[PDB]
RNA sequence: GAUGGGGAAGCUCCGUUUCAAAGGCCUGAUUUUAUGCAGGCCACCAUCGAAAGGGAAUCCGGUUAAGAUUCCGGAACCUGG
RNA sequence: UUUACUUAUUCAAUGAAGCGGAGCUGGAUCCACGUUCUAGCAUUCAAGGUCCCAUUCGGGGCUGAUCCGGGUU
């Protein structure tokens, strides 16, 4: 699953957690993959895909907010969106999500 | 009132054209808490407001009486 | 080291107005004091200013809702009738 | 020890009629009547205090130079930096996005 | 990959010219001494021209197609890029680091600024870099 | 003056 | 003429601000 | 609590912006018909009601038989031009 | 008697602003395909297009914005 993924990505790959360090690989050009949460609001949503066209990213929705992100992504608190810099261990680049 | 600390800028206010009075006042003070000293305190009356220079040399305050305009009405003491 | 065996926060009128309308206030002001979830934020910061009223410390969101609890079962069910509804016009 | 009384004829202890004890040269203590203390002026988006304007009663902003009641940025005084910068960004996304949705049905109508 | 090149227009979101619409001239991704962060050489617009009908006269046009410009170093979170470009060949060598440090070749830079962005705007290339942003 | 302007600005368009 | 541009008004319904027109129907005499 | 109106034989009553043509501003050498004002714009209601609500700005020292943040001396501030 | 009509009378609202009919108007009897991810913005006889002027700082006409009505809704 999704999940199974990014635990996969968690234990064995690179990755940003925050809109801050999100921006700042998706400026660089080191990330190749956002999830961004259901709770998310619009603005930041919209700002985080204009950049992702602009550096020709991959965007997934992620189905849930924060707090499942967090939990998702193994941590215990809440993260709005995660940048995935290196996943090579996993396959989520190379599927649909 | 106003203090003023730039000697130019007090010539300047005494050459002002509105300004037709000074004041001269002396005092005697302590400085950090030692041997007596003498302290003169210029006092120019403008139109709206009064401007203090103080001086701290009497050599200098002895000076400043002397270049003092003489058309300017100063009050001494 | 809990102070009252069954009052609890209706501890404050002692002995008066009667056990079973003390415990019927008891349950309303539990819900009307609780703590509740943003739907926005995803923060448990949620609380009420005014009856129907409820708002989220961080993020400044107010949502209209229940007298004393953030969402009715009334609300509820019109809000899954109004879903169901607008997805069978749409279609 | 020394008491004290109002300086006006208002005997009552109103929100205009506040007063405070002050030592004078002349040795002795007198009241003084204390006006209502300003208060900062909010932001029209947030409700915030905004920063660098200074804290007036609304008449005695008349007084002072335009340094004081503003700032250096586009909607400097009535509006925050931080909502300044959230409306710059919701402005410039919504535009593109406008054109993209024109570019979209333009295409849809043709394909239609 | 990265698009914070030579040339990218971008939108500022801080400082005195929030709002207004610049075109990185040197992007620096590693700092320097000052400015100790990922930070760009800009130049932009202060004042923008004002629109002009079929029944302006010569003079009237004139007036209203003038164009302030203003250079900037601007830290890259105060910066929102966009994808529009913009040629930067004709002021590339007049910002530089050492220009803004001398008081004033920040006078002559603008200047050289200046005289391009009007001469662009009469030719009337990048329409939307010239058009004020609303907000 | 202006028409050399004019031809300046014509060529711009052109060029640019 | 490079410097003027052609922006359409949308007077539809939400959208910007009606112009003037005839109301001498409407008129309250 | 008047006016516009509407009741009431009437002294007067209702109502307070309606049910009213309820008033201000801009431009003009208006293609000239020759000494006659043309083209436009914006709109809602009198007045009374607080010496404790709201509100521009002043203090110190001295002075009288009895005045005093008001007079006198000195030093300020507000408003308008 | 039954069934209609509006013009007296009655009720309500408004900024008396978009009512009724028709379009060799368009798309498919119905619609305006001018507005629905977002706490942005929308105002100076409206820019543009096209006929003139006497070119000169600009000024007019049609259109943009279909027509008709002897009923403000
Ligand atoms: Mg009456
Ligand atoms: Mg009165
Ligand atoms: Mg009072
Ligand atoms: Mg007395
Ligand atoms: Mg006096
Ligand atoms: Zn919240
Ligand atoms: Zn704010």
């Amino acid at each position: 699953s999704i999940n199974q993924k990014l635990a996969l990505v968690i234990k064995s790959g690179k990755y940003t957690l925050g809109y801050k360090s999100t921006v700042k690989s998706l400026r660089q050009g080191k990330s190749k993959l956002i999830i961004i949460a259901a709770n998310t609001p619009v603005l930041r949503k919209s700002e985080l895909e204009y950049y992702a066209m602009l550096s020709k990213t991959k965007v997934y929705y992620f189905q849930g907010g924060n707090n499942e992100l967090g939990t998702a992504v193994g941590k215990l608190f809440r993260v709005g969106v995660v940048s995935i810099l290196e996943a090579g261990d996993s396959d989520i680049l190379t599927t649909l999500a | 009132a106003r203090e003023i600390t730039d000697i130019k800028q007090f010539l300047e206010l005494t050459r002002r054209a509105d300004v037709k009075t000074a004041t001269v006042k002396i005092n005697k003070k302590l400085n950090k808490a030692g041997k007596p000293f003498r302290q003169t305190k210029f006092k120019v009356r403008g139109s709206s407001s009064l401007y203090t220079l103080v001086i701290n040399d009497a050599g200098k305050a002895k000076k400043l009486i002397q270049s003092l305009p003489p058309t300017l009405k100063v009050n001494r003491l | 080291a809990k102070r009252t065996k069954k009052v609890g926060i209706t501890g404050k009128y002692g002995v008066r107005y009667g056990s079973s309308l003390r415990r019927q206030v008891k349950k309303l002001e539990i819900q009307q004091h609780a703590r509740y979830d943003c739907s926005f934020c995803g923060k448990k910061t949620v609380k009420r200013g005014a009856a129907g009223i409820w708002t989220c410390s961080c993020c400044k969101k107010t949502v209209a809702g229940g007298a004393y609890t953030v969402s009715t079962a009334a609300a509820a069910t019109v809000r899954s009738t109004i879903r169901r509804l607008r997805e069978m016009v749409e279609a | 020890a020394q008491r004290v009384t109002f300086r006006r004829r208002n005997p009552y202890n109103t929100r205009s009629n506040k007063i405070k004890v002050v030592k004078t040269p002349g040795g002795i203590l007198r009241a003084q009547h204390v006006k209502k203390l300003a208060t900062r002026p909010k932001c029209g988006d947030c409700g915030s205090a905004l920063q660098g304007i200074s804290t007036l009663r609304p008449r005695q902003y008349a007084t002072v130079s335009k340094t004081h009641k503003t700032v250096s940025r586009a909607y400097g005084g009535s509006r925050c930096a931080n909502c300044v910068k959230e409306r710059i960004i919701r402005a410039f996304l919504i535009e593109e996005q406008k054109i993209v949705k024109k570019v979209v049905k333009e295409q849809t109508e043709a394909a239609k | 990959a990265k698009f914070l090149k030579a040339g990218k227009v971008a939108v500022v979101v801080r400082g005195r010219y929030a709002g207004k619409k610049v075109v990185i001239v040197k992007p620096h991704d590693e700092g320097s001494k000052s400015h100790p962060f990922g930070h760009a050489l800009v130049a932009g617009i202060e004042r923008y021209p004002l629109k002009v009908t079929k029944k302006h006269g010569a003079k009237k046009v004139a007036k209203r197609t003038k164009i302030k410009p203003f250079i900037k170093v601007v830290n890259y979170n105060h910066l929102l890029p966009t994808r529009y470009t913009l040629d930067v060949e004709a002021f590339k060598s007049v910002v530089s680091t050492e220009t803004f440090e001398q008081p004033s070749q920040r006078e002559e830079a603008k200047k050289v600024v200046k005289k391009a962005f009007e001469e662009r705007h009469q030719a009337g290339k990048n329409q939307w870099f010239f058009s004020k942003l609303r907000f | 003056a202006l028409e050399k302007y004019k031809e300046r600005i014509r060529h711009l368009m052109e060029t640019l | 003429n490079p410097l003027t541009h052609s922006t359409p008004k949308n007077f539809g319904i939400g959208q910007a601000v009606q112009p003037k027109r005839n109301l001498s129907r409407y008129v309250k005499w």
